[PDB]
């Protein structure tokens, strides 16, 4: 879901998202910090 | 002048 | 997945402290191939070379190819620097280092083309205790060449032991007899009148007339030797005579290398020994085959025209003290041209080269003023490029913006002109000061001002990188020619600022982001402040002043106040534009 | 297999003694049962002792 | 620019960026 | 006279250039003594008058000609002294310069790990060497040549190898042997050790060695084995040429001798241009 | 000069001025010898003899321009000579007062200990690196600092961690490096704790070890290096009596950790 | 008066003879002080500075007037700077001269300034019985290890047979010493024979020991070779010459 919808907002055919927790199944997430590597020519603003 | 030799390893210093 | 292009891709878009990771990362391409480091190290620059090479050295055994090839694309960006212009040339530590780590690593098994490369690669650096030392270190292994004494005196041309290259150029004559009188020689052939220089451009069928290429570095050295030696004794032996009587009326190659050949080889004669050397070969050419200064060019010119054109009037051109001389060397003779009945040499101005000569004359002098009136005069043609670098600096001096802009769209535009860093620099900002002053007065499209960073952009490296199909294969046949990938701009961050200041003073911040991307895309740019630049880019493309405010204020709060001055810079060349 | 793993990207020098032959006898596109692994000793307790 | 020797390695033409994000965790499987 | 300066300190009359205590003018050494407004007052020597040890004041004095400054280890009070005036008169803050970080400086001290790994099986010996040092500047090239020198003398090149691994790290194995080669090997191979860092200007302070248990299924062992070193000097030969990572010589060769070394052509030979004996 | 005090101590001639004599007004040595009583009668200068030995005298004449007073320990004469002087001349109270009722002194003799959990498993070396001193005074802060500006260009900050836990006590982390690289990591620590101590002023006497293996897990091991570190006196400034005349500036530590106890809207204390 | 010549050397002043310094003449430490020269511009005296320390000159300085050395083991400071002077003056090799074997003759070797031993004990048991394999390794050449194992076998027909134990020579700088079938207590006997052997002989070439450190295997399960390694560090601060 977080990689076709940085897709829809980036404008790009597939990106991939890596994160820093791999949670299990019911455990809900507050801060869920990961890393995607994006194409430089996109110079959207990050709240866009 | 510097000779540039190459340094003999055992089997060939005590080739028999 | 990937190909050996884009790894060669990969290899020169990162930075040379990553050639340790990568190098380790697909290195079952190199542990038991040398030729694949062979065309890795050839395809890249010569300091990723070298970077390699220590990363390898302690994890594999590199022969003596591997230092050969970088050897040799050392000497390709020798090569690739003497023909563009821009760059550095390759340092002569840097090879001494290589050839050190060779013969260390491979003692007595080098080849003496690697002994060539080397005192090729210390030529240009004119470092002779090297030279000896090479020669001392081939001496004592029993393997001295005649090529190597030949690149020693090469090496050893300079005007603190010109004494030496002289006594090494004497010994390789009483060793080989015939090669210097030959290779002299051949730029005289027996039987030679004005026809032949005539059908040499005009006629069909281009034979080779005599020089081979190991005869044309014979010469280059040759030259070199006679560029170092004082003019004295430079006019009593006999070998420099030749030489110099032989350049002058050569006819057999090119009139590029030639006008080279003469601006460098005659640059310690005084002027009257110029002219006296002038005098006497027009007099005994013409007759085998048949101030007050300005006026002793004239008589000099109006006797040597059989197809003379070009090397001649730049040879004067450079031998003249000054360059309001050089002015009235291109005014006078014009005219005397035009009063002696000569309207066909007056087509052979035109020439690049005789503009490059003239440009150069001043700009060594330091003439921005002169300069101008041969721009705005003469039609747009390729310049050699090593002097508009510089004369726009020269112009950026004075700080006076319209005349660097004219120029730069009416002379160095349509003739493809490719200047250096610091000269598009310049060339920028006052571009960037004739847009604000015709802006406060209410002619640069800030697309036009994208392109001339991109296209209008000379780097010191050679693209070599070659496409897949695109190379010369051992089994099947090829599609397509050898194509060569050029590499994409990689652009310094002062540039970047400045084509940011550019698009905003135009009036679409769109063509800022644009630049902003592609420097992040070809070299990894980021500016210290870029997260706030673009959403300024942003406010502005949508017309939120109260945002705009805001954020610098929060960039207040947050960096520094001069970190946030660059801001309210930026803001209030915003407000000029949008008002 | 966190026994086993090296821990990053890890290289060292080679040598022809050391060969890590690729040619294994079967399929590629299968990773089930090719991780290393030890074999998992479990000491005796107390009342074992 | 300078290379230590663990450093992770960003290949050209991309960059990274660090996203913060959460969900219930009922209503989604997970994730991977 | 602006040539001589002549200040008593303590009763000793000493004699100095008006450039070695103006050397620092911006300090309160030099701005409180006016050398150039005495010199014009005693037109044959300045005279000065400072209340010092006399033996302090040949070490300040001394420090301005040979830029050098040398505390006492055992007096404590002259040591005391020194650490006082210069920083009174303001020469203290000049000594030691506070550096916030190509030239290369080797450090004050320096450790070497050894680790050992060990294999044995019925009276013989299996040894890897990891040798690595402390910081950069150590020439492990002159190291590994001091033990490959002496280790092709005493035992063929077929037991063991010795590479260069890393910029502050080197390598030695040894391939079952017998006890009395394999420790033959190892002293060799840590008697070169030291002396290559003695001539670096070094001397070994303390070391240590460390023996580990067997794993709980093979036979082998780790040797830890550490050295400290500390800085004692106070700062047309042979090419021997040799490749980092060497090849192995198992059988016959596979080219001949005379395919090793490149020769040139006799028609591109020259005559010699310096003399040979 | 009047201003000039001469003495004759013993037979070598000393030269002085009249305030570092008199610093004191209440002692019997300022009290019974009258300087500028003297340099009336005295035009050039005064004279003064003394019973005194010329060694002793530049301690007792040094310890009144420099304040303080250093005694030699090789020296049990001088040490009986200097002290009897200041008593039978009523300086012994202006030199060591009574103690009333925080500056740290550096021992003659310090002991560190550095606490290895090393793991080494076919290839991959984990090291858990606790290096402990045995005394306070010594600038931990400078000791992490010599270890950030080598480990940070021989490895990523990912792989190992450092930082402050005591005032005398220091922690290391490793986690999952090679067998190159990690042996790389411990020297270097090792490098600069040594490097530290001997900066400090002290000098290694001796070094030596001690292994155990581990109860809990198999490949891990502890090791014990012990340092013993002899007192001398470098030929620079040592920070000792260096942080009295030329104090360096501090620098501001890292901020700490605030930890989060609470869920929800957490409405504010009073 | 006139034969006394003025050595200035780190803020302390030297007077000694001509012929004293001139007692080598090819080594440079004499080039580089000329004394006949230096006395016809200065009558009186000749004056010289060098910036070394005071206490390495008067090793320096000493060696030249008596024939002999002592080098200080309590400061290793002092004593690097003494054998780095000397060798940049070129008054070393006087000072250690290389020595003459006669196995053949071949008479060239340097002994180090700094050599260790190391000594390697395999305790081994089979069959109820438990044999030792010491095995004495010296650094580098030159030492003679003849007259160690010499010393070694007749320090030992006192204490047991040549039944319980053979020493021998393997190498010229490796020594191998076997031991089977003794009790618990004379086992120590040996190993502190063998180590008071060793050292003395060492002390009989010239040197000094420095430090010593030892490990031993600290395994409780049963392992084949238990490995006892004592290591020696001798620094060479003298020499001896047997009459």
């Amino acid at each position: 879901v977080l990689e076709e919808a940085l897709a829809v907002a980036l404008d790009v055919n597939t990106v991939r998202v890596v994160a820093g927790v791999i949670p299990e199944v019911g455990v809900s997430v507050r801060r869920l910090c990961c890393h995607v590597d994006v194409p430089s020519h996109i110079e959207l603003q990050p709240r866009t | 002048m510097k000779r540039i030799v190459v340094p003999h390893r055992w089997s060939e210093m005590n080739r028999v | 997945g990937y190909t050996f292009a884009d790894f060669l891709r990969r290899l020169e878009r990162s930075p040379d402290s990553h050639m340790a990771p990568l190098y380790h990362e697909h290195r079952e391409l190199f542990v038991r191939r040398h030729d694949m480091f062979a065309r890795v190290i050839s395809s890249v620059t010569w300091s990723k070379g070298v970077a390699l090479v220590a990363a390898a050295g302690y994890t594999q055994a590199v022969n003596v190819t591997i230092y050969r090839a970088l050897l040799a694309r050392m000497l390709l960006h020798n090569r690739h620097v003497r023909q563009c212009g821009a760059g550095s040339v390759v340092p002569w530590s840097a090879a001494l280092r290589t050839y050190s780590e060779a013969i260390a690593t491979h003692g007595n098994a080098v080849p003496t083309r690697m002994t060539l490369s080397a005192l090729r690669l210390c030529t240009p650096a004119r470092q002779w205790v090297a030279a000896i030392s090479l020669l001392m270190l081939s001496q004592a292994n029993d393997k001295l060449t005649l090529p190597m004494l030949i690149d020693a005196a090469g090496c050893c041309a300079t005007p603190a032991a010109w004494e030496k290259a002289m006594a090494l150029l004497g010994r390789f004559h009483a060793q080989s007899l015939q090669v210097l009188p030959d290779s002299i020689q051949s730029l005289r052939p027996v039987g030679t009148s004005a026809s032949t220089v005539d059908a040499a451009a005009h006629a069909l069928l281009p034979r080779s007339e005599g020089p081979t290429p190991e005869q044309k570095h014979i010469l280059t050295v040759i030259n070199k030797v006679v560029s170092a030696v004082p003019w004295q004794v430079a006019l009593s032996n006999e070998m420099c005579r030749s030489y110099l009587t032989h350049l002058v009326a050569s006819t057999t190659l090119r009139p590029t290398e030639k006008t080279a050949s003469l601006t460098t080889a005659v640059q310690q004669l005084p002027w009257e020994a110029f002219v006296t050397l002038m005098k006497t070969v027009t007099a005994t050419v013409q007759e085998g085959s048949q101030s007050n200064s300005i006026i002793r060019e004239g008589v000099n010119l109006l006797q040597s025209e059989p197809e003379t054109a070009i090397p001649f009037i730049t040879t004067i051109l450079y031998k003249l003290p000054s360059a309001e001389a050089a002015a009235l060397f291109l005014s006078e003779a014009t005219s005397a041209y035009r009063n002696s009945s000569s309207a066909v040499v007056a087509a052979a101005i035109r020439h690049p080269v005789v503009v490059g000569a003239l440009l150069k004359r001043c700009a060594d002098s330091n003439s921005w003023y002169l300069a101008a009136s041969i721009f705005k005069s003469t039609s747009p043609t390729a310049i050699p490029c090593d002097v508009a670098s510089d004369l726009v600096i020269q112009m950026r001096r004075a700080n006076q913006a319209p005349l660097v802009v004219d120029v730069l769209q009416k002379y160095i535009v349509p003739s493809r002109t490719k200047l250096t860093e610091e000269a598009i620099e310049a060339a920028l900002l006052c571009v960037l000061v004739h847009n604000r002053a015709l802006a406060k007065a209410s002619g640069v499209h800030w697309i036009s001002a994208l392109s001339w960073a991109t296209d209008l952009l000379e780097e010191g490296v050679e693209s070599r990188i070659l496409q897949t199909g695109t190379t010369p294969s051992v089994g099947g046949v090829n599609h397509e020619d050898p194509t060569v990938l050029l590499r994409k701009k990689t652009l310094s961050p002062r540039i970047l600022s400045l084509l940011i200041y550019i698009c905003v003073n135009a009036g679409s911040p769109r063509g800022g982001l644009f630049a902003l991307g592609y420097a992040r895309t070809v070299s990894k740019t980021e500016l210290e402040l870029s997260e706030e630049i673009t959403a300024l880019l942003y406010c502005m493309m949508y017309d939120r002043p109260r945002e705009a405010e805001s954020i610098i204020q929060h960039a207040v709060k947050k960096h520094g106040e001069y970190k946030g001055k660059y801001l309210g810079r930026l803001l209030v060349a915003s407000q000029e534009a949008k008002g | 297999r966190a026994a086993m793993s090296p821990g990053g990207f890890s290289t060292g020098a080679v040598t022809e003694e050391n060969f890590q032959p690729k040619a294994t006898g079967e399929s590629h596109r299968v990773t089930r049962g090719k991780a290393p692994k030890v074999t998992m000793e479990k000491g005796p307790s107390n009342l074992d002792r | 620019e300078l290379y230590v020797p663990g450093q992770q390695i960003i290949p050209p033409g991309l960059t990274r960026y660090r996203v913060d994000v959460q969900y219930q965790g009922n209503d989604f499987d997970g994730w991977w | 006279a602006s040539d001589r300066a002549v200040i008593n300190a303590g009763g000793r009359r000493f004699e100095t250039l008006f450039s070695t205590l103006h050397r620092y003018p911006d300090t309160p050494f030099a701005q409180l003594f006016p050398l150039p407004g005495r010199g014009a007052r005693q037109h044959r020597g300045r005279e000065f008058f400072l209340d010092v040890t006399p033996h302090v004041f040949e070490y300040i004095l001394g420090f301005l000609r040979t830029n050098q400054l040398n505390l006492p280890a055992e007096n404590l009070q002259i040591r005391a002294e020194v650490v006082y005036s210069m920083n009174q008169w303001g020469l203290l803050e000049h000594a030691f310069p506070p550096e916030v970080i190509a030239v290369v400086k080797l450090p004050d001290v320096c450790v070497v790990q050894v680790c050992d790994h060990m294999q044995h099986d019925q009276g013989v010996k299996r040894h890897a060497l990891t040798i690595t040092y402390g910081a950069d500047g150590f020439q492990l090239r002159s190291l590994i040549r001091r033990v490959r020198r002496d280790l092709e003398r005493q035992l063929s090149s077929t037991y063991w190898q010795c590479y260069q691994t890393n910029e502050r790290a080197a390598f030695f194995v040894t391939t079952k042997v017998a006890n009395g080669t394999a420790d033959l090997l190892t002293t060799s191979v840590t008697q070169q050790l030291v002396e290559h860092t003695e001539s670096m200007g070094y001397s070994l302070a303390s070391s240590y060695v460390t023996l580990s248990p067997d794993v709980v299924h093979t036979s082998v062992r780790m040797l830890i084995h550490n050295f400290t070193f500390r800085r004692s000097r106070r700062v047309s030969e042979t090419i021997e040429a040799e490749p980092n990572i060497p090849t192995m010589h198992v059988g016959p060769r596979r080219e001949p001798l005379n395919a090793a070394e490149s020769i040139p052509p006799r028609n591109e030979r020259a005559v010699n241009i310096w003399t040979v004996d």
